Order: structure tokens, then sequence, then C-alpha cells
RNA sequence: UGCGAAAGCAGUUGAAGACAAGUGGCUUGUCGUUCGUUAAAAUGGCCU
């Protein structure tokens, strides 16, 4: 590939290369709310 | 006109609890100001005539006290979703305004009368009215520590109120119309603004002298000031927000806006802000993107330029793209 | 591939799959789904299959 | 078909309201109707293109 | 200077047994079905049914 | 305050229908887009507003189903030889019927649907149904979700309205009704919750050109039971 | 799931000569209109303003055509001598007419019985008259007196500016496009003089020697000009003096040009050239004025012209021939309550949120053959490839598609002597061509394989194969003496 | 080349089957009714069952079986069913 | 099947076991059987 990179294919095709308060009641309201 | 009949902030901003009608019921609900820290479920007004009047959130079980037009103060805890505690006066007079010091709450009456409840033991504790403030439609708590000395009460016309004598102690040329928000700024200043008028006026709670005037320009619906009275942000009836920047100095005696926020979409629609909330150097701007769902946007005030205009991204003629097709269908 | 109505004995087809039909299966609670796997067999020197499930309702390649 | 042509009959007594709709009621020419599942409230679209939206005070 | 890595995905691989028809497809969905765990030779796909991108 | 008074609509407002839980109004009609308006007293505000083109609708119904009570499907459908079926998400994930599977014959057009409940009666799951009234005197009752044609059911004369009838029978176990009208006046009673056979035929005393057939009085596809044991 | 694929339709390697864009374009102006004139139609003008009507200058009369009905309009016959010349101002609201006797006549347009003056030019005759292509109220009158004059139309008493200087013959003026200073005046001497009309005027500012006696010069560009004489024409930059295109694709003279810009076209530009011989040709002025397409009238073609550049209707090529005739060819171009009742059939989501777009575009219609393809009727594709009416390249398609596709013997297995006949009487006429003849070959070895006890007992398409025996025997003598001329060159390299 | 069945009493359809290419003429049944065979103008006999015990509780025919035994058409068909014919 | 060029050039096609049919064997034919060799058909066709 163009920007100094080599990639290969293997068989079973893998492509590789070789390269160079509060809180508990935000929480608590994100649970009780989804 | 907006859906949103009531809406407030907790303190630090966080939430936003917001009454609107839902198909003759009303509703209300609690959204966080920012997501990354929907929320479906409300509190839901069974009768088609019963209706909240005013809203303040307590500071810890989080709640909010709603005070009804029946002579009640309902207090609704939000992350479990049923009022946890009926207050109720003798009456059947809706009740114009609420506050808390601590665990005191305070209620003023629609026949005038000053009510006292405590959060801590669910008791009436004073029922009583003075002479002379017939009108009354705000109250507010001058801060004295855990004392709750020193109500301040308005009725187009504002009046500081000893409590242990029941008496007026101090009386402020107040508006020509009933005042709408009437808040503590330091200890020895609090601001006023009247419904249908664009004159904000600071006063000294020690003197009774104006301090100074601040002009919107555009009928002034809420207030925000940061917790050391360096900014004051009022949002107005053009769905408008204007930032007085360190008001209390020396534009001498009236002054105008430092800064003026508005939002308009990707088309030209120009959404309105309602309800924003102001801290140091962060200031949090809610409208209605559908038709009463509230979102929200943080912004650091101070860098803005003084005319701003926020963009959002809302739908108006876009191509239904669907994920699972190319463009050509 | 064609799914018969065992009532009346009538197909409904989908016909150009990119593939011959290796197996097939209804996938959701109440079936709105289809899951697919297509061999495309054009080439003989390796067997590749195509992953396809898709909507039930109009037959369109949701997550190929 | 006409303009106006909306009745609402009371049941079991099988009886037409007397009262609503007046000869002032801007139903038109009613090609929708619907009934709020909670709110008891009437929504009626006429050919002009517009929804109009009554409450009845019972519920 | 130079180093060899595997960095991109492979086949699917199915079953590849004999006597087993129909049900060769191991890839599942969800039970609040929106992703769609399909496992790879190299790694488990997760794609996600409403965007059609892998999202783990 | 009018309802679409915020918003208006460009053609006669063809039909009309409420959420079943929701403060939302749907209306819709020739001009080819459907609108949701978020009701209440005195600001009617418009939720959004899809314009499907080339496809003037003529009936459009909310669907919220029994089971989990979280789908909120939107079905519209007009002169056509499709439905749309919108989902409601608050871009839009609208999905199209267009296969009679083996029966393309017997409807041609998808205007008057209505949109009911169906249960499994061995397992206790149910699901909806759209029901299509087509030319013969045919009722094609096909999926809600999957578009699967489960049964059709045809009465003797030109087929004009239909309404669907509910009764419990158990805990948690209900049957579905297929009740359609002849021009004439003779009406069928289908039990669908089996296959599509009738139980019950009657005739209406009077009426000649019979236009409209509807139930009241406990839940009709108007108002809609939103929990099982409600219906 | 997919679309299904069109059947292709088989297109061989382009052989030579194909149809051009242009020559597409020219071909399309059809419908020729002959009209008989009392003599040589010598000048042609368009009206420049509503484009759209057209005067034709024969001897001692002129007749302004209109562009839609191709009917004399309005004429034109108070003229003593042979009149000339005959344009239109660049408004388009007076016209002017050189005469055989000198005397420039002037009328208004579409009105021939109000002559609004009457100049008196040279004893000689004037030979071209236009007015200024800029300017208005200025008349440039060019006479067999060898000057041309400028005339002022307010004083018609002495020429405005005399621009002498030529040798023998003035017969063309011309007005340069962006400069109105500039007049480029050609005559029988060979020699476009032109002249700065602010200066003395008796002296051009440079001369273009044109070889032969000049015919025309027009003005294509601001820069560059064209003048048409002898047997070719050349091309003149004129900001450095300078020819740098000729063309002589004639036989006998180049009697007139003139110049389309712009129209709608594949042609940008246009340059169309009338030569005495019967053709009328155009040159395409962006690629070098290389000849596009080409017309031949019934003699010498003396004069012609365009519609000009807006004409925004029928479009008009016409040609007057020196035998006395005009050859004109043009390309042309429920109840108020049930509207209320469905009214919004027109909206098109303007105001409205998401706009969804599913309706499929419908394709073109399938043919029989096509949709016989489509549902596997493999021997009712045959049969509808061999119905009359079929191209020819549609019956090859249809065949090599089931060739390609499935089974020649599968569409040709239940035929007998009648069903087999629109083959065989069909492969008779594609074994000429290259481009069938090699699945007309594999069709005719099939059918000869399966059907060779058919051939024994109907002796009605025994006659059939022997025919196309002394076909293949034509062909292969053509397919041997073609081998033979490609030897016989490649002797030649 | 449609095949229905109605239910007698309520005179209304049960199911309708798209049987044959072209017109059904003739069709016929066995004693019990758990077969009804059917033939016309495009030439194969269809066969559609109701042995099944579930078939006889829901009253469901299927569409069982096809056969192509005639060479243009089939105008007559008939049913014998005995202890030793069938 | 191998070498090849797209032409062509060299090589073929055994054994075991089980089962089926026909007349315990004999014949014939198969094999979701093994070892060795580089080695045509069930009226059954493509969506809106």
């Amino acid at each position: 590939n163009y920007d100094t990179d080599f990639i290969f294919l293997d068989i079973e095709s893998t492509l590789g290369v070789v390269g160079t308060n509060s809180d508990i009641f935000a929480e608590q309201l994100h649970k009780l709310s989804s | 006109d907006s859906p949103v009949l009531q809406s407030a902030y907790d303190p630090s901003g966080q939430y936003l609890c917001y009454v609107t009608v839902a198909l003759d019921k009303q509703r209300v609900g609690v959204q966080p100001t920012q997501r990354a820290t929907w929320n479906e479920n409300f509190l839901y007004l069974e009768d088609s005539k019963l209706k909240v009047t005013c809203l303040k959130w307590v500071n810890d079980t989080v709640a909010i006290i709603l005070g009804m037009n029946n002579g009640e103060i309902w207090l609704y805890s939000v992350l479990a979703n049923e009022v946890t505690y009926k207050f109720t006066t003798g009456n059947s007079y809706e009740i114009k305004d609420i506050d808390l010091m601590g665990n005191q709450l305070w209620c003023i009456d629609s026949s005038d009368a000053f009510y006292q409840f405590d959060l801590l033991q669910f008791k009436l504790l004073q029922h009583f009215r003075i002479n002379n403030c017939v009108q009354l439609n705000k109250l507010t708590i001058v801060p004295a520590g855990d004392s709750v000395a020193q109500l301040l009460v308005a009725s187009h016309s504002i009046s500081l109120i000893d409590i242990e004598e029941k008496k007026v102690v101090m009386t402020f040329p107040g508006h020509v119309s009933p005042v709408s928000t009437l808040q503590v700024i330091t200890n020895e200043f609090f601001i006023s603004g009247a419904e249908g008028d664009r004159f904000l006026n600071v006063y000294d709670i020690h003197s009774g002298m104006t301090k100074c005037v601040l002009v919107a320009e555009s009928d002034i619906k809420e207030l925000s000031h940061s917790g050391q009275a360096d900014s004051i942000a009022v949002t107005t009836e053009d769905g408008s927000l204007e930032i007085f920047v360190d008001p209390l100095v020396s534009g001498n005696k009236s002054k105008k806006s430092s800064k003026k926020i508005q939002i308009v979409s990707k088309d030209g629609r120009k959404v309105p802000i309602y309800n924003a909330f102001i801290n140091k150097d962060l200031l949090n701007v809610s409208w209605l993107q559908n038709a009463t769902m509230p979102y929200f946007k943080n912004l650091q005030w101070r860098e803005i330029p003084n005319e701003y205009t926020v963009e959002i991204s809302l739908n108006w003629n876009n191509k239904n793209k669907s994920a699972d097709r190319d463009l050509h269908g | 591939m064609s799914l018969w109505q065992l009532e009346t004995n009538s197909q409904q087809f989908l016909p150009r799959l990119n593939g011959i039909i290796i197996d097939c299966q209804v996938l959701g609670p109440q079936g709105n789904y289809y899951s697919l796997i297509l061999q495309m067999t054009e080439n003989n020197s390796n067997s590749d299959y195509q992953f396809l499930l898709l909507n039930a309702s109009d037959l369109t390649s949701k997550l190929s | 078909a006409v303009k106006d042509a909306l009745r609402l009959v009371h049941l079991p007594s099988c009886s037409v309201f007397s009262n609503w709709p007046t000869s002032g009621t801007p139903l038109g020419k009613v090609t929708s109707v619907a009934f709020s599942p909670s709110g008891g409230l009437l929504a009626v679209g006429n050919e002009q293109g517009k929804v109009r939206l009554w409450k009845l005070n019972h519920y | 200077q130079y180093k060899l890595s595997v960095v991109s995905g492979g086949k699917p691989a199915l079953n590849n047994l004999s006597s087993v028809t129909g049900n060769k497809n191991i890839a599942r969905l969800s039970q609040d079905q929106r992703n769609y765990i399909i496992p790879f030779n190299n790694q488990i796909k997760v794609y996600s049914v409403e965007t059609r991108q892998c999202v783990k | 305050k009018d309802a679409n008074a915020s918003h208006p609509s460009h053609s006669a407002i063809q039909s009309l229908s409420f959420h079943p839980s929701k403060p939302l109004l749907l209306t819709g009609g020739y001009d080819k887009t459907l609108r949701i308006y978020h009701i209440d007293g005195k600001t009617n505000h418009l939720v959004t507003s899809l314009h499907l083109v080339g496809s003037p609708i003529q009936t459009c119904t909310f669907y919220t189903s029994l089971s989990n009570q979280n789908q909120q499907n939107i079905f519209t459908a007009g002169r056509r030889r499709y439905m749309h079926s919108w989902d409601l998400s608050l871009t839009a994930k609208i999905e199209k019927f267009s296969r009679l599977y083996g029966h393309e014959s017997t409807q041609r057009s998808f205007e008057n649907f209505k949109v009911a409940h169906l249960q499994n009666s061995q397992t206790n799951s149910v699901h909806g149904i759209v029901l299509l009234q087509g030319n013969n005197g045919w009722i094609n009752i096909l999926h809600s979700t999957s578009g699967l044609w489960l049964m059709g059911c045809k009465i003797e004369g030109v087929i004009t309205d239909f309404c669907i009838d509910y009764q419990p029978i158990s805990r948690g176990k209900f049957r579905t009704i297929l009740i359609a009208v002849n021009a004439y006046g003779e009406v069928w009673e289908f039990d669908l919750n089996k296959n599509g056979h009738v139980i019950r035929r009657w005739k209406d005393q009077g009426g000649v050109g019979i236009t409209k057939i509807q139930v009241g009085g406990g839940t009709t596809t108007t108002c809609p039971a939103l929990q099982i044991s409600k219906i | 799931s997919t679309a299904r694929p069109r059947i292709i339709t088989s297109k061989a390697p382009l052989l030579p000569q194909q149809t051009t864009p242009e020559q597409r374009y020219w071909r399309q102006y059809t419908s020729a209109q002959l009209v008989k004139e009392h003599n040589s139609v010598t000048h042609i003008s368009f009206n420049p303003q509503h484009p759209h009507d057209f005067a034709v200058t024969s001897s001692t009369r002129v007749q302004i055509f209109s562009s839609r009905t191709r009917q004399v309009i309005k004429t034109f016959s108070r003229f003593k001598d042979v009149v000339y010349s005959a344009s239109f101002r660049s408004d388009g609201k007076l016209l002017c007419a050189g005469d055989a006797t000198g005397l420039v006549s002037v009328y208004d347009s579409y009105n021939p019985r109000t002559i609004l003056l009457s100049i008196n030019a040279s004893t000689h005759p004037t030979h071209v008259t236009k007015f200024h292509t800029q300017d208005n109220k200025i008349l440039a009158t060019a006479s067999d007196d060898r000057v041309t004059r400028l005339w002022d139309i307010s004083n018609a008493y002495e020429p405005q500016l005399e621009l002498t200087g030529a040798t023998d013959y003035v017969r063309t003026l011309s007005f340069i496009p962006a400069a109105p200073h500039l007049v480029a005046t050609g005559s029988y001497d060979g020699l476009i003089r032109l002249y700065d009309t602010r200066s003395s005027g008796s002296t051009p500012i440079y001369s273009l020697n044109h070889d032969q006696p000049v015919e025309n010069v027009i003005a294509v560009s601001p820069t560059q000009i064209v003048s048409c004489g002898g047997n070719n024409f050349k091309v003149w930059d004129l900001t450095s003096n300078k020819k740098l295109y000729e063309r002589g694709n004639f036989n006998k003279a180049v009697t007139c040009l003139d110049y389309v810009e712009n129209f709608d076209s594949p042609m940008q530009s246009a340059l169309i050239a009338s030569s005495l011989d019967g053709h009328v040709k155009v040159f395409d002025p962006l690629d070098n004025f290389q000849v596009k397409f080409g017309w031949k009238f019934s003699g010498p073609v003396l004069s012609c012209a365009v519609s000009p550049s807006t004409a925004q209707g029928n479009r008009h090529l016409v040609a007057g021939l020196s035998s006395g005739l005009l050859a004109i060819r043009t390309k042309k171009k429920k109840s108020n309550n049930f509207q209320r009742m469905m009214r919004g059939s027109e909206y098109q989501g303007d105001q409205e949120h998401i706009i969804h777009n599913d309706k499929v575009r419908s394709q073109r219609r399938m043919r029989a053959f096509e949709r016989n393809i489509n549902q596997f009727k493999w021997s009712e594709a045959l049969d509808n490839a061999f119905v009359p009416g079929m191209a020819k390249e549609l019956t090859l398609t249809v065949l090599q598609e089931l060739r390609k596709r499935g089974k020649v013997r599968v569409a040709l297995y239940g035929r007998d002597e009648s069903t087999l006949e629109p083959l065989l009487n069909w492969c008779l006429k594609g074994i000429e061509d290259v481009r069938s003849a090699s699945i007309v070959a594999d069709w005719v070895a099939v059918v000869l394989e399966l059907y060779g006890n058919t051939l024994e007992s109907s002796p009605v398409l025994q006659e059939l194969m022997i025919d196309l025996k002394t076909k293949v025997r034509h062909e292969i003598h053509k397919s041997k003496e073609a081998q033979r001329i490609e030897g016989m060159l490649q002797l030649l390299t | 080349g449609s095949i229905k069945f109605w239910d007698f009493q309520f005179a209304t359809l049960n199911q309708s089957f798209k049987a044959h290419d072209a017109d059904v003429l003739c069709l016929t049944t066995d004693t019990d009714n758990n077969y009804v065979f059917s033939a016309g103008v495009d030439r194969k006999i269809f066969q559609f069952s109701q042995n099944t015990n579930k078939s006889q509780k829901n009253n469901r025919w299927v569409n069982s079986s096809n056969r192509l035994l005639h060479g243009n058409d089939i105008r007559a068909i008939c049913a014998y069913q005995s202890k030793g014919a069938d």
C-alpha cells in the first residue's frame, strides 16, 4: 500500500501487514429510567 | 407560548424539574441537564383541575415540593415516583409561593396567610397573617443561617417581615404589576422583577434604598444568579437570554445587559430559551426540541461574544436516510 | 428463498440472493427476522459464506 | 356529506344531546372524529384541514 | 525496524460439521435484540442491527 | 385550541387517532403527510411530521402491543398496494408492507385497515394483526411485525365495514372476533383466535345501505387496552 | 436481494463512420421546402430581436418569411431595379435594402408601405447594406464605387464617413463585435481592409491578404474574423494581424458564411459556408474549424443563413440558390367540489420535518423476448425473436442470450418443419453480416445436428438448406478474398 | 381453477385453494370425507386431505397431493370404496 | 490426471466388503464403505 506498509493475504483470509446525594441519584436514575 | 408551565433547576444545575400539561392533566418530570454523567416516567396529577402553582428543590434523599392549588404542598421523591408526604393547611386556598431554609418550610396563601411547616416533623408549626399585605404572591427567606428570621414578601410591593413579632419592618417600592421574581443575591441585596416588565431592581435589604436597576430588552420570565453575585442571567419573553456581568459595581443607575444569547436552528427558525442556569463560568440553557421534551446546552459564557447565536441541528426537510439502504433506494 | 404458506401451499419468493441458501431460519420471538447462510459458489476454490439476516417485514437485508 | 353533521347520542338512554352542537359550532364538513382514551376529549377533523378540539367536563 | 502483525478479519466460520442440517448458524441475536453476535475465525464480531456497524 | 392550529394541514383530514398512553394526536390526509401533535389545553404543538412522497394516506393508527407496551408503531395506508409502518423512536425507521403472501388478487388497495390484538391460544403470546378489507368479501388478516398473511375471512356480499370485538375467557386469555357487515345488512362474526371460522351470522333489522359498523363500551381499536387483563 | 439485470443488447465493435453528435443534431434539420423565386436569391438576413422572421432578397423584391409557417408574411416590391442587400437593424425594428441603382431604401420591418428614408448613395449599384451591430443610428453601405459609406440615419444627405481605399468592387462589410469603431470591408481584389472610424478613414489601419477575391467577411470573436472567397475560407486573428486557419474543402468558390453561438447544440459555435457547387457545410470553430455536417442542394448555392442564437422556437436553416429557388430545412420542437375533496395531492413535503421516499422508479417496458427469458420460456423466446417487426440487433441479442444462458437445444427441442423455417429463413439473412455469423453458424450447426431426419422427410427445408449452402459459399469466397487483400497490403509495409 | 370449501350452515367460505391452472370440471369424495379429489381441463388430479386428527378437530383440509396421469382432460371423476375395493 | 499456449503432447477406467433385485450358491446393479492409482428425469423453475 502506498504509505510504506506491505499487506499480505493469509490462505484463511486474515489480512496481515508488515510495517515500520447527586452521584447516587444520577446512577440510580440512569438505572431506573432505562 | 410554551407548554412548560413550571420549571426549576436543582442547586448546581444538574437536574431540571418541569410541569407540563398532558391531555388535561399536569405531569411533573425531571431531566438531567447533561446526559454525560431519557427519563421517561412522570408524576401524574390524577385530577383534571388540580395543578402545580409552585415548585422547589429540597437539598440527602432528593425531592421536590410542589405547591398545589388546593392548600397542599406535595413532597415528591424523584428516584421513586410517589408523593412521599402531603402537607396540608386547614383551607382550600391555592398557595402562591413556598420556600425552605434547611428543614423549615414556609409558604404563602391566596388568603394572604403565612404557614410554616417542619420537614423533619411533618407538622404545621405556625399559621398567621399580617396587616397591610393583602395580595401576596412571592416569599423569600432572607438567610441568616439556621435562624429563619426575616421573610421577604411581595404583592407588587416588597415588604420585609420579622417573624418573631409577625410584623413588617421595611417597605420597598415594588412595581406597578405583581412581582414575579424575588431573590436574595448577597447578604445585603435582593433582586426583584415583575410580571410583564423588563426592569429588575436590586434593593438594599438594610436601608430600603434601590442600588441599581437592571434593564432587559424584553419582558423577563425567569432569572438565575451565580452563587457569588458576580453574574445574573435572566431569560425573557422572546426566548432570549441576557447576562448582566458584575451588576453590583459602578450604566450607573440603570445597567443594560452585557451579553445576549439566542438560539436559532440550521434553518432560520428561532427556538426560544426558557429557564437557564448560571454558575461560575458555566451557563446551562434549556429549550424544547420537539413539542415538550427539554434539551440543554452548556456554555462557557465568559469567553463567548456579546451577541451570541447558538446553532442547533433540527429536522426541517431532511430526506429519511434509512441505514439499511443506499441513497439510490 | 421460498417460504411456503402451508395452509394453501402458496410460495412467496426472494429470488436473487448472491449465494445458495445452505441454512435459513426464523429468528425473532414473533419471527421478525430470517437468518440465512449463502454459500456463493461461483468460485470452486474456497467455501466463502455470507451471513445475511433480514427483517421479515419488507424482506430487506438488515445486516449482511 | 353535509356541513355540521355530527351528533353525540347519550346511551343507554339512546337520546341525542340537545345543547351541543349548536348552530355556531365550527364543525365544518366532518370527515374524521376521535375520542381521547383518558381525557374525555373530542377531536373533529373537517374538510378544510382543521382539527377542532373539545373537552367533556364529565371526565 | 520492520514488524509483522495480523490486523484484519477473516472468514465467518460456521459449524463445519457433516450430519448437521438446519442449524449450522452459530450467530446469535441479543435478548434485547439490538446487537448480533457472530463469531469469526479470528474474533467475535458484535454488529448492531440498528446501525449495521460493528460495535465491539 | 384547535389541535392542528399550530401547523396547518394541506388537505382534508382523513384519519385521526390519539395515542393509547401519551398525549399525542396523529392526523393524516390526502396530502401524503402525517403529523403528530402533543395536545394539551392551551398550546397544541407539533411533535414531528413525516411526509411520505407519492402515498396519500387514508387510515393511520397508533398501535401499541400488549406484551411490553413499548413498541409504539404507526400504521398508515391509502389507495395503494402497500402500507407503511413507522416505528416510533423520537431519521425515522419505517417499513413497508407490500406482500400479500399469495393473495394479491383479492387485495388491490390497503385503504380500509384496522389494527387489533390476537392471542396464540397455545402460548399466552399476543401479537398485533392488521386487517385489510378487500374486494369480494375478503378480510385479509396479517401479522403487524412480519407482515405474514395469517388468515382470511370472506363474507357474502359487498363488504363495507368491519370492527373488532374482544372477549375475555380466563386469567390472561382472551378471544378476538371480527365483525364484518354486508352492504345489505347481514353481519358475520368470525372467531379468529382459532382459524378464522364463523361463529354467528345475524341480520340488521332494517338498514339497506350499510356503511359503518362499530362496537363500544369495552376495548375497541380506538379505545385500546394497555394491559391484557384490562381487555 | 437485488433487482433483475436487464438483457443487454449486443453491441459489436463500432464500425467506421459512426453518427457523431454534431451530425445527429444537424441531421434532424429536415422537411425541406423548395420555393421557386423569380431570379437568383442573392442575400438572406434574419431578424435579430425576436429572431423568428427572415428576409430573402430575390430580384426586385424582398420577402419576409415567418419561422413558424414558412410562408411569405410580408413583401417589399417597390424597387426599380434589382434589390441586392436587405438586413434588419440590431433592434429588429427596420429594414435596409440596397438596390442596383445605388439607392439604399430603409423601410420599417413588418410594414412594407412606409418607406422611412431613401438614402441616395452612389450612382453605381449598391451591393451591401447593413446597420451597425453596436450602434443603432449608423448604416454602412458599400457599392460598386469601390468606396463604402457610413450614414447617420438622421442626417441622410451626406455620408458621415467615406471609407475609400479599395481598388476593385467592395462587396462585403462587417463590424467587429466588441470594438464599435472597427469596420472590416472586403473587396474583389482580395485584401480585407479594415478601418478605425475615429481616424481619417481614407486609409485602413491594416489589410489582410486573402489571395482570392473575397465574397464575404464575418466576425466570429471580437478578435478573429473569417473571410471566404475562392475555394477556401481563412480565419484571421485581429489583435495580431495574422492568419491561423484555412479550410479549402470545396470545389467552387465559397459564396457566403454565417455564424452561430451559444444556441442549443452539441456544437457550442458553428460557422456554415455556402459554396456555388451545391454544398453548404458546417465547421466547428472550437476544434480547428473542422467540418462536421453538410447539405447538398440541387444547384449552385448563392447565400445561406440559420436562425439566430436566441430562436426559442422552430429553428431554420435557409439556403437560396443561384438557380432561383429557396430551400428551408427546419428542426421543430373536474369540479371545485371534487378538487376540494381531493385537495392535497400536489404538496411534496415543504414544511414537513422528515420526508420519506421509497417509491421505486418505473423502468423501461420489457419486450416479449426479455420477459420470456425471465419467465424461462426459452422456446417462446426464440419464437418472439423471429417475428417480422424485430430489430436485427434484437434478434441477435436474444440468440446470444439463449446461447450464453442456457441451451440452444432446449430452445430448439420441440420443433418441426413449420416452426424451424423462421429460424433458418432468418439465418439466410444473418449469415451475410459479420456480427451475426458466429451465432448463425452454431445455431444452424445445432439444428442440423438434431433435425437430420426432418431433413430427409420434408423437402421444403431441404431447399432452405441448399440456399444456406450457397450463402455460405458466397460468404466463404468473401472471407477468403478478404484474407487475400490482407496479405496483399501486408506486402506493402 | 380455485377449489373452495363452504360451511353449509352460515353458507360461507372456510378456505379456498388456488389449485388448478384452468377449470375444475369434476370433483368427488370418499365415504368418510377424509379426501376430496378434483380434476379438470388442465389434466391434473388434485387431492385435498383432512385425515389427521388435528385436521378433523380443526376442520382444515390441506392440499395434499397432485398427479398428472391423463393426456388431454378429465371430464368425469368418481370414487368407489368398499371392503375389497377402493 | 500431468505438462502446457489459447493448439496440443503422455497416462487411463483396479481391489476388498456390505446391501438390493433376479433365478445357500450363481448373475446383475448399487454404496451419506474401505484401500490403491499423478487420475437425465417426483409436472418439478426466480416476489411485490
